[PDB]
């Protein structure tokens, strides 16, 4: 019951490691995304601004 | 308490028998493939001693028996022995009689024929069942697990079949059978214990390795830098006991036996392994359901429970997918499981009353029949 | 973001010179 | 749902099907003229799955399914189709049985006459309609863009009826009706993304080219110059995300789909393009006709919205059309959805109700009557 | 061995490669399209051992050897492969020089463009060919069959082209191009004969079907009757003896295989069938072309060698087709051989000389030149 909750705990451990990863990849996926994309498409209002000027 | 004709389910493998009645969730007992026959001579008179042992009871005596299973790679051969293992599943444990109950079993797609008509004339010709119904074991994890759409990936004992899935209909010309399973594993592993100092080649040393493996196995995320440090350290080794009091420790096999799964030239075939092949089934499948198989990996039967099974499979999908598409898997607990789960949901469904075969339809028809009314 | 605000200024130029327009081609037609 | 017995108007050709209600100002509900059919067996029980999908029920479920336009080049062919679109079109979206509700439907002149008859005797006969009428598109067009002459250019799905109005007249002697559309762009299209690895052969990949070709795709103003550019820089490269994760990437393949409108040799016609036909059919009418319909060219229906379209036929007509004379194009954002409209404002006009083909006039002269009464 | 400077030609495809010199009347030799790679670890050395073997060589190791073709439903991916096949069939078994001679190269005229610009490019970049012709594969046809007009079906390994030629002319707008091909019944078998106890799946069970299916399958006249007795007695059974001695029988798989063709569902695809397609590209030509192409349906390539094939083809058209018409198969026995003969003819034609790309054309435009001087 130990190696198998030894199994679980190493597995959460685990789990948890791969999901630490994810987090991070999603924590930076998730803040690449809204660093590049608003960034890139709010300025891209923020050209249109600029842009349907004249 | 069974008090009403519920279908009986019961899904036999080159390994293990999973069997029960339908409505429950689990089988009710195991019975793991097996008769077994005794290998010596007698001197003692009056020690009682079967001609054959079934089941449970041929593990329980195994020490001077020869141990023979029924089904090669999903394939029963030995329907006598089939026969044996059927009466003790259904009369012993499960307490029920077939000839009282409509009956599941189960085969993989591209079983061969004889299979599925064989399965149907035994339960109707020796055991007299009212009803019968051959099952996909992919359908049956499909509906254990909660999904109607998703490559179903039965990485089992005999066969891993490898079909897709979606909406409910099979995309048959997609499946991407392989002779690559969990008795492979097992002979690989006793080779590699061999190269150790721990021979294994007789029945018991068999089934010595199976238990090892199931217990001490794993596949990780990186074969190359798991192996690197279970090469290289202690701290990746694990101790397993014998029968008889001998402790064999074991270090980089934990791993490279499951890896056989990735990598079937370990045992001798052309085969990139089990994550293409999944990867193949969602390819070969249209542009438009390929978005849907992608987010739909799904797991059948064992192996699926090896420690980091569920994030490789996942990750080999999504390293062989492009990019954008989501890639998730689905491996619940009910694995190892799922497929009996499923014959008993199958079996219960409403709207499965009218895909039985009934006794006279069978008696009218014959084993053909199978093809007729079953798939 | 739609570019609204010059679908908005192109009707107000498309006007401008459509009179303008509209009068080049009356200047020319009167004789 | 509705506070009067305003009539239902849809406009549905051999690509999509647009419907609302007389008053408004657009359609409510806008679907493909599709029904779709599984292609596939079934495996799992208790799935649901249809016989068949109507409208968009088809393109959401379109990975497995084989999908039909029941109407092609114009014509209703397939009526029992038909009758499930309209049930769909008019009552499941906006909730209106068209038993108390008149209906009208759109054509023109050397559209067969088996369409309007089969439209009217659908309504009647399936619906009971208590009236029906059979427009011509380009009487809609232009009610829709506020003008009694012009000419009509629909570069539809499945025919480009290219139908001549003057002053609320219709000028039939002067239709050219062009075996290219729509349909066949998205043929050229599939050809030439072949040529650059990308073969679309199945239904879902027909679908996905016409996607492609929607969102993609544009005409331009010049395409000899736009191909000097095009075929020599990855500049005017415009990537496409298939669903699937694969990516396709179109060059000047991006504007030679539409090309085809202005090079019909493209798809095996012989034919110069829309501008050309555009100029015959005001040139097959009297000059006193002639001068408004030049300074009058109208864009309706599909292929409208291709970026550079409106610009490039003015300037493709004025090429053609003699000089002084001013050459002009109406094309409003109310594109495309003008047909649909000017149904609309039709159907409600107060002189129009008495254009009605009324369910008593229809039982006694039978489906020929639309040829009496509509045009 | 050859006495004249005159061109070479190769009919290299995804499943075998004719070749010999242009102006005779067969190839020299047919080999596989297949270069060969070890997929076992040796033990003994000084046992000469390639790292790859090439056509003929491939197949004779292919025991030990795991076989890959460079072309990909008739394109080519993997150029080196090619290299070697291209060398060795031109330098070893038609032993000639490339240097020395023209060499002609075969592609369907929808096939993506990189295999034209790569066959041109490494005819004349690694093997320095003074001159280059990409021929068109339903042209070559035409000219082995005696015709000038008719629909070319190469129902090849790879891809069916399906092409209306009409007085010379091509007419593109009606080619029914098809993703229904030899590479996918041979598979197909492999599942179905799986379905009757006989396991493929390895390279070398892989060319045992590939053998099956080319001795033992047919077409049939009439599918369902044929199944109806095939499925039900041995009557309509054959054998066909496996190298390692076992006999595998065969039924109604026999004609399954081939009846894919004119079934594609049976491997997931969604296509019509080969003879409903031929119908098409006749039907969609003009009335006045319509009437020669009925007259002359027109085989090359593989699968046009199946008993029956000929005949199913002539009664599936004439069954469509308009009665006084005389609806005919073009079915020689220069069949599979029909586009080799035919680049021998081009090649050779005093009319074509013209046609040929030289070296010093090459080096000055680049591999784009295959567009302006082939096709
Ligand atoms: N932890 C594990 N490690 C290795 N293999 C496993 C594990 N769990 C299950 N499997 C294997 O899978 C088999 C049981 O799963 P199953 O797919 O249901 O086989 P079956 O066809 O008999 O029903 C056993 O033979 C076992 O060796
Ligand atoms: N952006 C676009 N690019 C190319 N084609 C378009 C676009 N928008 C609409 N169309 C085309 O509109 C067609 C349907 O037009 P429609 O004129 O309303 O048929 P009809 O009027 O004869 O009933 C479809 O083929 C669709 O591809
Ligand atoms: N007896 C036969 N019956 C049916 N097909 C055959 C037979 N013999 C050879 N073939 C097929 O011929 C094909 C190769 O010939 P071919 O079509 O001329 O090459 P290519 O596609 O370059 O034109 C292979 O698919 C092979 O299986």
């Amino acid at each position: 019951k130990l190696k198998e909750a030894e199994t679980r705990a190493e597995f959460a451990e685990r789990s948890v490691t791969k999901l630490e990863k994810s987090i991070d990849d999603l924590e930076d996926e998730l803040y690449a995304q809204k660093l590049k994309y608003k960034a890139i498409s709010e300025e891209l209002d923020h050209a249109l601004n600029d842009m349907t000027s004249i | 308490d069974e008090d009403e004709t519920t279908a009986l389910v019961c899904d036999n493998g080159s390994g293990l028998v999973k069997a029960g009645f339908a409505g429950d969730d689990a089988p009710r007992a195991v019975f793991p493939s097996i008769v077994g026959r005794p290998r010596h001579q007698g001197v003692m008179v009056g020690m009682g001693q079967k001609d054959s042992y079934v089941g449970d009871e041929a593990q329980s005596k195994r020490g001077i028996l020869t141990l023979k299973y029924p089904i090669e790679h999903g394939i029963i051969t030995n329907w006598d022995d089939m026969e044996k293992i059927w009466h003790h599943t259904f009369y012993n444990e499960l307490r029920v009689a077939p000839e009282e109950h409509p009956t599941l079993l189960t085969e993989a797609p591209l079983n061969p024929k004889a299979n599925r008509e064989k399965m149907t004339q035994i339960m109707f010709e020796t055991f007299n069942v009212p009803a019968m119904y051959v099952a996909i074991q992919a359908v049956l994890s499909l509906y254990a697990s909660g999904r109607t759409t998703g490559i179903v990936l039965d990485s089992g004992d005999g066969v891993t079949h490898n079909v897709p899935i979606y909406e409910g209909y099979a995309l048959p010309h997609a499946i991407m059978r392989l002779d690559l399973a969990g008795r492979d594993l097992t002979d690989y592993l006793m080779k590699i214990l061999t190269e150790r100092g721990y021979s294994f080649v007789t029945t018991a040393e068999r089934e010595i390795v199976r238990d090892i493996k199931e217990k001490l196995c794993y596949v990780a995320l990186d074969f190359e830098n798991e192996m690197a440090t279970a090469a290289s350290s202690s701290s990746l080794e694990k101790s397993y006991e014998l029968p008889d009091g001998q402790v064999i420790t074991i270090g980089n096999e934990r791993f490279r036996c499951p890896e056989t799964l990735f990598q079937p030239s370990f045992i001798g075939m052309e085969s990139a392994g089990i994550h293409e092949t999944t990867y193949n089934s969602i390819m070969k499948c249209d542009i438009d359901i390929r978005k849907d198989l992608y987010a739909n990996n799904v797991m059948s039967g064992g192996t699926t429970m090896y420690p980091g099974i569920a994030d490789r499979m996942q990750k080999e999908i999504t390293a062989l997918a492009p990019s954008t598409m989501k890639i998730k898997i689905i491996a619940p607990p009910e694995r190892k499981y799922s497929v009996w789960i499923g014959g008993s949901i199958l079996a219960s469904l409403s709207t499965f009353q009218q895909m039985w075969i009934t006794k006279q339809e069978y008696d009218e028809a014959g084993p053909s029949i199978v093809h007729r009314k079953c798939f | 973001a739609s570019m609204d605000a010059i679908k908005k200024k192109m009707q107000m130029l498309k006007l401008d010179k459509e009179n303008a327009l509209d009068r080049a081609e009356q200047a020319e037609a009167d004789k």
